[PDB]
């Protein structure tokens, strides 16, 4: 997310057993990297190899 | 004919004046935009009661 320019990361790991879809439970998260950068984001794209 | 180097090279020697010896000059910039205050200094911290 981004309010006022202030991003924040927000990770969790935790390990999983399905083929296709996601798992239908419940998880939280935890914040690992605050970047209190201060620039509008419009567009992202995600990083494959 | 009308054409020199423009980067001519100083002259360091220990034997010549005071116009003539390295200083090193260091220019601090400062700037005020919409980025939140991340440079820090005067946190001073005492011991715990």
């Amino acid at each position: 997310k981004n309010i006022d320019g202030y991003f924040k990361i927000y990770s969790k790991h935790t390990p999983i057993n399905l083929v296709r879809d996601l798992p239908q439970g419940f998880s939280a998260l935890e914040p690992l990297v605050d970047l209190p950068i201060g620039i509008n984001i419009t567009r992202f794209q995600t990083l494959l190899a | 004919f009308n054409c020199y180097f423009p980067l001519q090279s100083y002259g360091f020697q220990p034997t010549n004046g005071v116009g003539y010896q390295p200083y090193r000059v260091v220019v601090l910039s400062f700037e005020l935009l919409h980025a939140p205050a991340t440079v820090c200094g005067p946190k001073k911290s005492t011991n715990l009661v």
